[PDB]
């Protein structure tokens, strides 16, 4: 595997900033676009963000563009996820996703299909307390 | 036919005999029996010292105790025999020398006791030190504890006394004190004293170095590592104890460059 | 003083009147006096792992009981 | 001079090259070798030696002697696995650090048969039967005695002969498998289950452990040399 | 008579059985690994094996060069305050890691070393001045010989020290050296010291480093730019690659599991965590 | 940061060669690779550069892929690497039939994973026609030269 | 032209190279050699010749003819050494300047046996007995007749046969020793002591000197050519 | 007109069906007419140091007295 | 050994020739002639004291 | 050996400057960090200063940092030791120390262990006359 | 017939002695 270890479960209110990070230190055929999946217990698991390993191929789900951005550290090795202006509709369990052979995120561009190493899961609640 | 078994054994070196009934055969390191230095391989010119039975016999070290919280135990050769009768004397008076050994560790329990002990012979068992400031910093005295040997620990403790450092080893058990997983330790000639089956482990080690003969006073060729693979438990008690004992015997003992007595500072 | 050795053919060219079949060999010539200068022949030998696997004094019969 | 022509590749340095070159110290009297016991001819023979598997790699047990121990109990029979293991010798944490695997980390392709040996380290008065199982990939990973029992498996009796070996035969789609964690070149599943249960008399430790070892068989091979990732230098 | 590239034995057909021959059961405490094949435990077919251990022979495993060090030299202006830089480097395999660990699978080894020298050069000062192609002399200074103190002292004359004259822009430099060990094989681990501290001697007079010996002292490599002071400074790095050809090894050791810390076997705090997280009951 | 290129080894980025290969379903061959290297100034200045050397390392699947132009990977202890000096004969190496199969497959009518009933659709998905049959790792390259004043 | 390929090392200049090259003066009538007596085949044979050791290198005696002289006296017996010497042929001042050593300075490794010959240059009427000692390293350097007597040693009688040779046999851990002053490759200790004492009649010089020589034995060899440090050019 | 000579093998490759054992030889070819152009053969001879060590007119018997 | 079958143990029976300090600790005794006996299924152990004497006959 | 010949025995008062020098002209595997050891007849021998042969690896004893500095002449070959603001606690016999193979002062950094050629000894007294 | 790269003579076994053959004693004045 790679190492995938994620955290960052802060139940912020509707319209606050939150940061999510997933470790990817070991360098296997490294997480290409990477991957962020949220599972809403009302719905199911779905793909969200992703920037190519080396290249600037970052795909954004229709529902999160602009507000949610993906970026990482090409050295310190960890994948950041800036999620601002949070709606209550984004309350779900997030997961990081390693898509190995970069072409896995070049062919399909987005993750989901070429993803072999699964993350742990962080609960993010965006409510009106 | 006659009832001959690999569990029941008796070995004899000199005026000393070892006998057992719960053996697990016997290991000869790398398949090589100990031998005297061949002419084709020789190097020092002087006629060598072959003490024979004088030095080459079984020698019993100081018994240690196995309990639930023991992390392991270690000894080096020849070091662990430095003060054993003639051999040691012959060691201290000659510049060079070579020898093989038949190591026999003893530790019996009951059919009601459990646990497994890994007895590993590691040629060139260069252990790790305790400082995070200076490397290869362990002093001669602490490196060679002799017959009492040393132990392994479950937690690394870096010495922070920069005024008068401890200068010893801090051999972590799981990294077999050398920075390598104990799991692979099996690459070295070894046996396992698993209480159920066996009460002893016997290994025959030939002389191993990068050269035919070396200064045994300055250099240890073989290390003896004993670590509980499985924990020691008995019935339902909280603090059981079972003794472990090592008897070692040089084999094909030879020495050259006879001179005056070496009086090393051991403390 | 050439050293002609064989090549264990892997992929085969649709050829056997030149390449492919009829034993393909290579040549090697030592140009230097010192053995240290030579290239690696790579024509090595294998052995029996026993000295590591079965370093036991008594013969191990896999079908029989280890302990007897 | 002899008319010559430079073809592509001239002047380049391929680290994998094999040519002769001028000597720096001509006529140096090299010291003859001596019979040092224990010489090795090939990397695979190290692979055939049985090394202990750090099974339970839980937060508490990982990186501690305990990771090599697999605790068993005299609990009444259950159909639940004792331990689950994936056939990714070179990529699954538990296999990745054994000599076998570590070795595999220097290559890209791996092929052949493997063997799993298990050592019961409980008391002599302890008895029991187990089922060690290897299921080829493609189906539901076993989690109950039932499905595992359908695959390759050895039923082991605890007795005077302390250890048991289960051979995982080479069953692959490809001629060689990937050192990486991959689906197409997936290896299958390894699983241990209680056949009966562990039984001990009174005044006998109710819980014990087991040790596990894995090695290659005489027909195991590797290819495509690469640098490992279990080692690195920061700056 | 079994070569490295010869086919491994074929797996033969075997049917059902039920008797007193026990392949599956043994005892590892004896220290012996059960040498079983598939036919011992399962019913197999006749299979003509084709694979060989050609690629894992000691020779083949080390049949590669590895960057052992990176040396730094320059050629600044004549008006400079700091003296022209010449590099000195003691010959060891232990500055890098990759190569070291491979070597460390074993306790002892015999090999003839082939060295290559890739040289890089660059301008450093943001100017428009010029430099003329450089020549670099890599002299080998064995233990005992005089080690340069100046880029222009008498040592660089090289009457008996082996020296390489590399012109920049051409095929990287490559030489060969035989087994030069003082022992009968190169020792990778030494369980000892150099001196014996004696009772009637001062502790200071008797100390030595643990695991340190002459077994490993091969002298140094000295390099400079042969060119005389140039108006605009030019920086250069020589990357050395070592390939141990014609290799022989002894006594297998477990591979380094924790990152190295110095030339010894020592390790530091917080590096002692090689294995990740994995639950016992999951695949 | 200084630019280093990483490229996964495939015949399918270009077209011409691909189609030729595609006249068939399967093929066995030993590949010969050549490396033509070009270099140029980019900033309209008058500064200077000293001849460059390029190291093309082959990183097979599994090996550590560089993250920096100056990290530990470029040491190459077992990865094949080429050291090309600019201005000389283009670099050329040979590689044998390296396929995991008995021949290289140009078309695969399948997937890598089998989606199972008692598994999440997400856990069981894979790309159509995608397999390891074609994963040969990547080629990594950099300029060995240290930072130069003019790019 | 014949297709050719440039491999690494091309164009380089290794001073240790050995190749052919075009001649600058073709067809030059070389003058034939004549039998000049005393030709040498190898450096070691110079080494086997006995050269005088500059023993006493005191502030007063160093760099003066006197450094070759070792004064003896008719003083009553004492167990104190006459001279102490370390077995570092190529690195210890006293040995460093003898042909043997000087030669050794051109190499890095040294191996084999050595011989120490001593010459009594007192009067014929002078008598005495001495003990020349060689102790292998590792223990306390000898300083009293007692410990030295335990090692290798020749007991020499002063008489009509003017000189005595003590052979220091090759006793080493390594196959070859370092030309440098080093612990791992330490050689041992050389020491001379009075066995009886020097005895002379009346009207006879009470104090005399001794000369010492050292050379290699037929089985002495050196390797690894390097430049010496006993020679240099300043600017 | 090649000159094939032997190599005193030092370190041995685990080979004897190519390298290692079976006598490894090298080739040399003189390209120039003048002997001065040739490389150093290095195949030299030793002698007896006597002419330096025992330049004495009368035979020295090491076991006998030097002076008799 | 006349203890129970469930009893286990190891002992060292020692014979030291005369002339030195009579043994009183495992250590010195271990230096002389001795048999190390394992308690098991074979109930008894014999140590042979070999004839080591100055005289041809003893008193 | 190397040559090690030292001098500079000036009994200065408490708070004066003193210079110590040791010859290292011959170039063996030359004095790496070098070495300066003081023996206080009340205590024993101890390590003090040291700058690497070529590199700037200069180790300083806790008791002498800042006040005592080490430097040499990479040509004139002699090792200087600037000892300023002298306390009465520094009254001891100093010694220079050749640590050959540079790694001897790279591994352990400080001297003491890898030191084979011993200096002569200079008496330095720092008193209240 | 002794080449430069040929092995030097082996050192042979020798035991104790006590007689009239004098190896240790000679005379360097002779120049030998
Ligand atoms: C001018 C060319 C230089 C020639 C001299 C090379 C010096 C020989 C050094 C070889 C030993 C290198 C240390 C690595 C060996 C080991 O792994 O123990
Ligand atoms: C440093 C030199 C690189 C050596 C390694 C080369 C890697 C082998 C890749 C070969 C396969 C290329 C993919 C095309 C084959 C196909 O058409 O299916």
């Amino acid at each position: 595997q790679v190492q995938l270890q994620e955290s960052g479960g802060g139940s912020v209110q509707t319209g606050g900033s939150l940061r999510l990070s997933c470790a990817a230190s070991e360098y296997t055929q490294s997480s290409a676009c990477m991957g962020w999946f949220r599972q809403a217990p009302g719905k199911e698991r779905e793909g969200v963000a992703g920037i190519s390993r080396f290249f600037g191929t970052a795909y954004y789900a229709d529902s999160v563009k602009g507000r949610f951005t993906i970026s990482q550290d090409k050295a310190k090795n960890t994948v950041y996820l800036q999620m601002n202006s949070l709606k209550p509709e984004d309350t779900a369990i997030y997961y990081c996703a390693a898509g190995q052979g970069c072409l896995t995120t070049i062919q399909a561009l987005g993750g989901a299909y070429g993803y072999n190493a699964w993350g742990q899961g962080t609960q993010v609640t965006v409510s009106s307390h | 036919a006659c009832g001959y078994s690999d569990r029941v054994l008796q070995l004899t070196l000199g005026n000393s005999t070892i006998t057992t009934q719960e053996a697990a055969n016997s290991v000869v390191a790398y398949g090589r029996w100990p031998e005297y230095l061949r002419d084709s391989e020789a190097n020092p010119v002087d006629q060598p010292t072959e003490p024979d039975v004088a030095a080459c016999r079984f020698y019993t070290l100081d018994t240690v105790s196995w309990t639930k919280e023991s992390r392991g135990w270690w000894w080096k050769l020849p070091d662990a025999l430095r003060d054993m009768g003639l051999f040691g004397q012959n060691m201290y008076y000659h510049y060079l020398g070579r020898s093989g050994y038949t190591v026999h560790v003893q530790c019996n329990a009951s059919k009601f006791h459990q646990g497994a002990l890994g007895v590993f012979a590691v040629p060139e068992m260069c252990l790790a030190g305790d400082s995070n400031t200076t490397t290869m910093h362990t002093s001669y005295q602490n490196a060679n504890p002799g017959e009492k040997g040393g132990t392994f620990t479950g937690t690394f403790t870096p010495d922070n006394n920069q005024t008068s450092p401890a200068r010893r080893f801090c051999p972590v058990d799981y990294l077999l004190g050398n920075g390598t997983l104990l799991g692979n330790a099996f690459v070295f000639p070894h046996q396992i004293i698993n209480l159920r089956t066996n009460n002893c482990a016997t290994l025959v080690l030939p002389y191993v170095n990068s050269l035919s003969i070396d200064s045994m006073v300055k250099h240890n060729n073989w290390g003896i590592a004993i670590l509980p693979l499985a924990p020691l438990n008995f019935a339902s008690e909280s603090s059981p104890e079972i003794p472990i004992t090592l008897t070692i015997a040089p084999m094909c003992c030879e020495f050259n460059g006879l001179r005056n007595i070496t009086l090393p500072r051991l403390q | 003083g050439a050293q002609v050795s064989s090549q264990k053919v892997g992929a085969h060219e649709n050829s056997n009147r030149a390449y492919g079949g009829s034993t393909i060999n290579y040549t090697t010539i030592n140009y230097y006096r010192d053995s240290a200068s030579n290239a690696a022949s790579k024509q090595d030998f294998s052995q029996d792992p026993s000295k590591f696997t079965e370093p036991i004094k008594d013969v191990l019969i896999k079908t029989a009981p280890m302990l007897n | 001079g002899l008319p010559v022509m430079n073809t592509p590749g001239s002047n380049q340095y391929l680290t994998a090259d094999n040519f002769q070159s001028p000597c720096a110290l001509p006529e140096f009297d090299v010291t003859p070798p001596i019979d040092i016991p224990g010489e090795v001819k090939n990397m695979m023979e190290l692979a055939e030696i049985d090394t202990m598997i750090p099974f339970d790699l839980s937060a508490t047990k990982k990186n501690t002697m305990e990771m090599y121990r697999v605790r068993l109990s005299d609990k009444p029979h259950t159909d639940d696995p004792i331990l689950c293991l994936s056939l990714s010798p070179a990529s699954d944490p538990r296999l990745s650090h054994t000599m076998l695997g570590e070795i595999l980390n220097y290559y890209t392709h791996w092929a052949g048969s493997l063997k799993f040996t298990f050592l019961f380290c409980g008391s002599m008065m302890a008895t029991g039967k187990l089922l060690v199982s290897y299921a080829p990939p493609g189906a539901d990973p076993p989690k109950k005695r039932k499905e595992a029992m359908l695959g390759t498996h050895v039923i082991w009796d605890i007795g005077l002969q302390s250890s048991c070996t289960m051979v995982v035969p080479w069953i692959s789609n490809t001629t060689y498998r990937q050192t990486i964690d991959d689906s197409f070149t997936e290896g299958g599943y390894i699983s241990v289950f209680y056949q009966t249960r562990i039984v001990v008399p009174l005044s006998t430790p109710r819980e014990m452990d087991i040790l596990g070892f894995v090695s290659a068989c005489n027909d195991f091979s590797v290819r495509l040399l690469r640098d490992t990732t279990h080692i690195e230098q920061k700056a | 008579a079994a070569t490295s590239r010869d086919a491994l034995p074929n797996t033969e057909a075997s049917g059902p059985t039920h008797s007193k021959e026990i392949p599956a059961l043994t005892a590892v405490e004896t220290g012996a690994t059960n040498p079983l094949v598939p036919s011992d435990t399962v019913q197999t077919r006749h299979v003509v094996q084709h694979r060989s251990r050609s690629e894992s022979s000691i020779e083949s495993f080390f049949a590669r060069g590895a960057c052992v060090t990176i040396m730094t030299v320059d050629n600044p202006a004549s008006t400079t305050n700091k003296d022209k830089l010449f590099a000195v480097w003691k010959i060891t395999y232990k500055d890098t890691v990759q190569l070291r660990r491979k070597l460390e699978f074993f306790t002892y080894s015999r090999f003839d070393m082939e060295l290559t020298f890739v040289v890089t050069a660059n301008f450093t000062e943001t100017n428009n001045g010029h430099a003329l192609n450089q020549v670099y002399q890599i002299m080998y200074v064995p233990p005992g010989a005089p080690v340069p103190e100046k880029w222009d002292d008498y040592t660089w004359q090289t009457s008996s020290n082996p020296s390489i004259f590399y012109t920049y822009g051409t095929a990287p430099a490559r030489i060969s050296v035989p087994y030069v060990g003082i022992s009968n094989a190169y020792s990778h681990f030494y369980d000892g010291f150099s001196k014996v501290p004696l009772k009637d001697q001062s502790a200071a007079l008797g100390d030595s480093l643990y695991g340190a010996a002459s077994l490993n002292d091969f002298g140094i490599l000295a390099v400079r730019v042969v060119n005389d002071h140039n108006p605009t400074k030019v920086t250069s790095k020589i990357r050395v690659y070592l390939k141990p050809k014609h290799i022989r090894v002894w006594c297998p050791r477990p591979p380094r599991a924790v990152a190295y810390y110095g030339p010894g076997v020592d390790y530091k705090d917080g590096t002692l965590t090689p294995l990740s997280t994995k639950d016992l009951t999951t695949y």
